[PDB]
């Protein structure tokens, strides 16, 4: 029941044990050198 | 000697070890170790450095 403004989709592949790293904090190999989310994040994360 | 050891202990006789006089640079674990669970409680991970 909402309408969204500036929708961007980002895509990639990783290893299972690294999925917990896709979150605002979460230091680690993936979050320090490859992909980082901000602290003021509005959106959704999906993995399969 | 802690993470890449040879035999671990039983949960009923769990082992305990002291650590002192050392530099805690954990990025040396990135090349070899892959943890399934990691959770810190009274501290944020982005500040451990
Ligand atoms: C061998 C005992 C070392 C004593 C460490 C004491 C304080 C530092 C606390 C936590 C760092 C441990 C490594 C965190 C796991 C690596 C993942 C990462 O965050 O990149
Ligand atoms: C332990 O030895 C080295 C130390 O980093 C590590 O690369 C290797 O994968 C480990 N071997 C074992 C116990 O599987």
């Amino acid at each position: 029941d909402l309408c969204f403004t500036n929708v961007y989709a980002d895509s990639f592949v990783i290893r299972g044990d690294e999925v917990r790293q896709i979150a605002p904090g979460q230091t680690g190999k993936i979050a320090d050198y490859n992909y980082k989310l901000p602290d003021d994040f509005t959106g959704c994360v999906i993995a399969w | 000697e802690v993470f890449n050891a040879t035999r671990f202990a039983s949960v009923y006789a769990w082992n305990r070890k002291r650590i002192s006089n050392c530099v805690a640079d954990y990025s040396v674990l990135y090349n070899s170790a892959s943890f399934s669970t990691f959770k810190c409680y009274g501290v944020s991970p982005t500040k451990l450095n």
